[PDB]
């Protein structure tokens, strides 16, 4: 069947659900048969085995949502063979903890941003192995993670008893739709901070269909049985929210123009300094809610991210580069259009001139809840 | 019939290509649609060519056109070429290579494995290689001991994964045929073969796979 | 150098009394270092009107500030202010730090005319966010940031992009707070919003 649909359809390739279903061992090798039981995973399946050495599927995309419902959880385990990707669910955990704001997950955060090596390095497989992801279609859309604190799933007509319980999401302070302007500036800032995220880490990112101008469900985290609206693509209200799409455009074609981003290897500790409040100086600690890094770019010289998760603002410094300055970017606290800073900005110039008291002594203040790029420029 | 093969290029476009067999030579048609990037014009340089083939409008300036003949009694060959703009920047594919297009040989199918013939009397080939980076093959005529026909295969059109495939449109004059992997110039059996020659300690062990 | 001069005479020009300075002083006058020169007959001691011009940004912020000690009418005060007009805070609203280690000092007191203002001084060494008073209803304007560049140390009307500089700190201004440097004054009056 695979291999119908890549040769006769053109298929690219293929993601398989529950996949650790297709580990688990058959009933023939039972000792009442020939001569470990039936469902046993096995290090060895024969069918992934001739999935992955087959000539024509070996060199396609295979990706396994590595579980079952049967209690199985093969993250990072998964039998590969060197060839197969995964759906990083612990990705998924830490970011949408972190973010949120949590003690104890910034050094987790900072090995989910290198491509999560302690799950992929030792077993032979490279970054771009891990498919990283914050929302799916299952569970809550990127705007329902910032606007409910529980799921509302009583229209599945299950009393609420289907759907993952436990989403670690958080509603910027009040529950629903219903709430004052600081709450919603909240809520764009921190869906801003999703997708920059995601579009500096090392691997493959993935994001669901309309999360990219905000799409909304009402609360509900497993929509499987509603053919109506709520399940829809609004291109009418895709129009009432241009900026968050401009926002995510220009970002992922950040991501296409560093060389630095999506690396085929494991990045190394002379490329990728990491840093704190001041440089050089990161904070690993249990209360840490913050996390800096920079790293050497061969097309744009040297780039500076941090992401500010803790609910105070702070002025941070920027490492010292005699000969240069630091250019500003990104930052999810400014109002749009001055998010993102493009050339087709007018004002561009006069904006970045406006912060030159802050750039010329390596500083930066930044919001709660905020994050920032940064570039490197040659100043004489 | 006709080949055609869509090309990717590096400003995110396509060239469309076809190569015809027209009623004994050879027409290879370029076809350039789209313009956001690129407005004066393209001139078809073959890899390098100090001379060049200017595109002429089609149907009203959606798209760009040109045409090349061949002489017959040309072996199977491969044209390489590239595109340039009115100010000296040249467009390549989405590899970043000329645009390679086999003029002789059909890309082929990878399946069945082996040696198979359509209705119309096409000839296909596919051989499983994961670690050649490099797949030729040889036809030989009765005597053969030198092959009377060699084709490197094109490491992007004729492979589907592992599995490396060509097709031809006749092999009369032939009667064995073999394979070449890597830079080893040493012909090797095909593996699923069903009539196979002779056993032939050369001065070796070789063995040629049957046309018939 | 140039901050610490502007806070000196915003510190001056924001006192309960009467200025005072002496000549030469609204566009830095330097004596090469001599502290007594009372037998100079020389260029030293004369007002130089070719170096006028070229400080003509800190003569500006002079006479902006005089303007507006006279436009306010909470720094001519016949008596002493009272608690009920004059309010301290800190780091945070209502908060003022008075120990040995306080390099901050800031106030806010109430007006007939401009409404409100707020004035803040950093003289520390390390750059801090601090948090504005809350007035349901009202917001913070900025007027003077010692720290930012000429001409914009000091927002008037003749500048053509006031409220572009005023639409970029926003972001700041919305939640009640504003970044200051190191050894920088700032002045704001509030405003309604509605």
């Amino acid at each position: 069947c695979l291999r119908y649909w890549v040769t006769e359809m053109h298929v690219d390739g293929f993601r398989f659900d529950l996949a650790s279903i297709m580990t688990r061992g058959c009933s023939l090798w039972d000792p009442v048969n020939v001569y470990t039981t039936t469902g046993t995973p096995l290090a060895t399946p024969p069918l992934i085995d001739m999935i992955s050495n087959d000539p024509i599927l070996g060199d396609v995309k295979l990706i396994a949502e590595a579980w079952d419902a049967g209690g199985l959880y093969q993250v990072g385990q998964f039998p590969h063979w060197k060839i197969w990707s995964e759906w990083n669910g612990k990705y998924r955990d830490i970011v949408r903890q972190f973010i949120k704001g949590t003690d104890g997950f910034a050094g987790g955060f900072a090995e989910c941003l290198c491509g999560s090596p302690h799950l992929y390095q030792a077993g032979g497989r490279k970054p771009w192995h891990s498919i990283n992801f914050v929302c799916a279609h299952d569970g809550f859309t990127l705007a329902d993670l910032v606007t409910y604190n529980k799921k509302y799933n009583s229209s599945n007509g299950e009393d609420n008893r289907d759907g993952e319980n436990h989403n670690l999401s958080w509603n910027c302070g009040e529950e629903g739709e219903f709430a004052g302007l600081s709450v919603k500036r909240l809520r764009k800032r921190q869906m801003r901070n999703f997708f920059v995220s995601l579009m500096v880490s090392q691997g493959v990112p993935m994001f669901y269909m309309g999360d990219e101008y905000g799409h909304t469900k009402g609360g509900n985290n497993n929509t499987y049985c509603h053919d109506h609206y709520v399940n829809y693509f609004r291109w009418d209200k895709k129009e009432e929210s241009s900026d968050l799409q401009r926002f995510c455009s220009l970002m992922t074609k950040f991501r296409k123009q560093c060389e630095s981003l999506g690396l085929a290897d494991f990045p190394t500790a002379q490329r990728l300094h990491w840093h704190g409040h001041q440089p050089g100086k990161p904070d690993w600690s249990e209360t840490s809610r913050f996390v800096a890094f920079s790293t050497k770019d061969e097309t744009k010289g040297e780039i500076y991210v941090a992401f500010n998760a803790s609910h105070l603002p702070a002025v941070v410094g920027l490492p010292e580069r005699p000969g240069y300055r630091w250019e500003p970017l990104v930052d999810t606290g400014k109002p749009a259009p001055y998010d993102f800073l493009t050339d087709d900005l007018p004002d561009r110039a006069h904006a970045v001139h406006l912060f030159s008291h802050f750039l010329n002594s390596n500083l930066y203040p930044m919001l709660s809840y905020s994050s920032i790029i940064l570039e490197l420029q040659p100043d004489d | 019939a006709r080949s055609c093969y869509r090309f990717r290029t590096d400003d995110d476009g396509v060239v469309d290509v076809a190569v015809s067999g027209e009623d004994g030579g050879y027409a290879v048609s370029v076809e350039v649609p789209g313009t956001r990037g690129r407005e004066g014009g393209l001139v078809l340089r073959a890899s390098g060519s100090g001379e060049g083939v200017p595109l002429a409008p089609a149907a009203g300036g959606a798209s760009l056109a040109a045409e090349l003949s061949f002489d017959p009694t040309r072996a199977p060959f491969y044209l390489s070429f590239l595109l340039t703009d009115a100010s000296g920047a040249e467009i390549r594919t989405h590899r970043k290579t000329s645009f390679r297009v086999p003029v002789g040989v059909g890309p082929g199918s990878p399946a069945p494995l082996g040696m198979s013939i359509s209705g119309d009397g096409a000839v296909n080939f596919a051989v499983y290689s994961k670690n050649a980076n490099a797949v030729s093959l040889y036809l030989y005529a009765a005597a053969g001991d030198e092959p009377a026909l060699e084709i490197d295969l094109d490491p992007y059109i004729h492979r589907t994964g592992n599995v490396w495939h060509v097709s031809l449109a006749s092999v009369d004059g032939y009667v064995s045929y073999a394979f070449c992997c890597g830079g080893i110039r040493r012909p090797l059996l095909d593996p699923y073969a069903k009539v196979i020659g002779d056993f032939v300690s050369s001065n070796s062990m070789r063995c040629f796979a049957s046309l018939a």
